[PDB]
RNA sequence: UGGGAGAGGUA
């Protein structure tokens, strides 16, 4: 809301990064990444890597 | 919880069948409660208890009185006497051999 | 726990309303802002 | 482990005790069986008493 | 210690008068930087929802305000948020919980570097909110008297 | 007749069909029916004291000046001095 | 009045099959709104009873299949304001 | 005894162990898929506690394996006081609960009982501050001693 | 994560 924007300006942020659900190679699978797609979404900014 | 209601990956819930015969049942009941109270015809009445009836024989036998009454993806619900009767049943797959 | 004998019959509607907790009077299961 | 209940307005036939067979209810009523679903099935009138 | 009832409604009473002052927008920029990297956060359209003072008092509120409370942008920036924009002090302890880094704490967790609670975010802001008083308070009958 | 049917949808087109459509002037006078019914219950429940006595009371509650004036009186400074 | 127009109803919810309710509700519950519609209709406006009947059996129609259809029941204000964003955006 | 920033890092780096222990428990409590998403709709306002890396965490169970393994008494309070996350009082408590009486020397003519809160609670302190400062140099030594994996290279 | 269908395959 504007009443914690004002107040971000006041002080700062948080981390709110508490739960991670990163992808993890299923266990016994190894082998080398030959390819990697980054599909995205009409409006949201993409990154370096894509 | 043993007539669960379980999600997919995908944000949408794939419920089972008892939510649905359990819903159609309670719907019927209280229209027929506010049929009762609305002092309806007697044609209009006795077509809401007849639905009751089978509503309620559906959710206790499916496929015993009459036409089945299907779901969504036009299958045939499973009712009580289809989960504990068959070969896909709760005696032959759960009780005698467990995982 | 420790039972001889695994006894079946017909339930009266006592029995039924002995078995129960509370008089289910809604279809709707949950709700959809917060899923209480 | 807990269970509800649902307060019926007309109270219902069980379909195990109807319908699979013999009936229990034309066995035991010494009613035909097409007579009593015609009764459920509210197309024709039975007299009590 | 704190201030007697009568002191406390006087200075609360002055201190909504200035809040509605600044509000509007109506300081000048260059008498003070604090309130001007605060009022740059608001749109310029604003209600007025208050009574308004005039100007020279305002003046003079402000220019006592920002000449004992120079030392420390924290506190006179609560005292902006809970008088100037009008927000409640529960909506500023609340995102004093939601941000404030973790702190040592006495007699409830035993030394656990640990978040405050909530309970402990509302004291420590109504400390700050009275402490800013009673450095407001005998400067500003010096500053009128 | 009354077979083996067990479709219940179908039974109530059974149970439907022995009524008739209603003509173009039919129902004009079944509804003066309805509202017969009505000026008839209305015209007897007119010459009940306490019940007179019950919308004089309850037209002193909304005078009062703590129920609306909505839950009472559909239509027909005016109702006032009329029940006055 | 009744028993005289539940062609009617069956006429109308003809077209609400397959919206994940049953054949029987729907007249059932257009029913219920013919009789509202018997209780509350007046004659000296020319129309003869369809024109005012068969909004009410619409309405009861749809807010039947508007609540008793899924499990997870979304109202109907919510579920035309998501249908206004979604023929907007 | 030690220093109090020394003392800030040894705590933090050892609640974060005993977070990291407290999360690999049998009996936990059971919550069902319904109140998973009434806590992923409206969460609760405290969260959960921090974990470690599960190298940290495996190299300061190693530390302690290698200091604490002779006493099992301070080794067991340390884990209800730094993973269960009860306080000193708690501890102190519980340990007066199941107290026995043992022959004291220091007040009186030597009477026998039932020893008190304020001597549990002395106890538990001096066994948890001796426990801290045995901990504290080897694990300082553990971790200079530790080399540091760096990002992936790419050769050509 | 868990549930239900449809298709294919192995013994």
């Amino acid at each position: 809301t504007p009443e914690e924007k004002l107040l971000r300006a006041i002080f700062g942020e948080k981390a709110s990064d508490v739960k991670d659900s990163s992808l993890r190679v299923p266990n016994g699978v190894s082998g080398t990444v030959i390819d990697v797609q980054v599909f995205t979404r009409d409006g949201v900014e993409k990154d370096k890597r894509a | 919880d043993l007539r669960p209601l379980v999600p997919l990956d995908g944000g949408r819930f794939a419920t089972s069948d008892l939510n649905d015969l359990y819903r159609r049942v309670i719907n019927r009941n209280n229209r027929l409660k506010r049929l009762l109270d609305l002092a309806a015809p007697d044609i209009i009445v006795r077509n809401e208890k007849r639905m009751l009836q089978e509503a309620v024989d559906a959710l206790l036998d499916n496929g015993r009185r009459g036409r089945a009454i299907t779901g969504s993806n036009k299958r045939p619900l499973k009712s009580l006497a289809d989960m504990i009767k068959g070969k896909q049943g709760r005696f032959r797959q759960n009780l005698l051999g467990k995982r | 726990e420790e039972f001889d004998a695994i006894k079946i019959a017909l339930a009266s509607p006592d029995m039924i309303r002995s078995w129960s907790f509370g008089e289910v009077k809604k279809p709707e299961t949950i709700n959809y802002r917060t899923f209480k | 482990e807990r269970m509800g209940h649902i307060e019926l307005a007309s109270p219902t036939a069980h379909i195990w005790f109807l319908k699979s067979l013999p009936s229990r209810i034309g066995l035991l009523l010494d009613m035909p069986l097409r007579d009593i679903e015609r009764v459920l099935y509210f197309e024709s009138y039975v007299v009590i008493e | 210690l704190n201030l007697t009832k009568e002191q406390h409604e006087w200075l609360n009473g002055w201190l909504e008068l200035w809040g509605a002052w600044v509000y509007s927008g109506r300081l000048e920029k260059r008498m003070s930087s604090v309130i001007a990297k605060f009022m740059e956060s608001v749109e310029p359209g604003r209600v007025m929802t208050r009574p308004m003072c005039n100007d020279d008092d305002g003046m003079l509120i402000s220019q006592v305000v920002d000449s004992v409370m120079y030392i420390d942008k924290k506190a006179f920036g609560i005292l902006l948020s809970y008088y100037a924009h009008g927000s409640s002090k529960h909506a500023i302890a609340s995102y004093y919980h939601r941000v404030a880094r973790p702190r040592k704490m006495l007699c409830r967790g035993g030394g656990r570097i640990q978040k405050p609670s909530l309970a402990t975010c509302r004291r420590e802001v109504d400390e700050i909110l009275n402490a800013s008083l009673f450095m407001i308070y005998p400067v500003l009958d010096s500053a009128f008297k | 007749e009354i077979g083996r049917t067990t479709d219940p949808v179908r039974m109530y087109m059974r149970e439907m069909g022995t009524v008739e459509l209603l003509t173009r002037e039919g129902e004009i006078d079944i509804a003066k029916r309805i509202e017969d019914g009505i000026n008839q219950v209305q015209c007897s429940v007119a010459e009940y004291p306490e019940a007179i006595t019950y919308l004089l009371e309850q037209y002193d509650r909304v005078e009062a000046e703590e129920a609306r004036l909505s839950d009472l009186i559909t239509g027909f400074e005016l109702a006032r001095e009329k029940f006055a | 009045m009744v028993e005289a127009n539940l062609r009617l109803v069956i006429s109308i919810a003809k077209k609400y099959t397959n919206r994940g309710l049953q054949f029987l509700d729907l007249i059932q519950e257009g029913n219920i709104g013919l009789m509202k519609a018997v209780d509350k209709f007046e004659y000296r406006r020319g129309y003869k009873f369809s024109t005012y009947a068969t909004w009410w059996i619409r309405q009861a129609i749809t807010r039947s299949i508007a609540d008793q259809a899924r499990t997870i029941r979304i109202p109907v204000h919510m579920i035309e304001t998501i249908n206004k964003l979604n023929r907007i955006s």
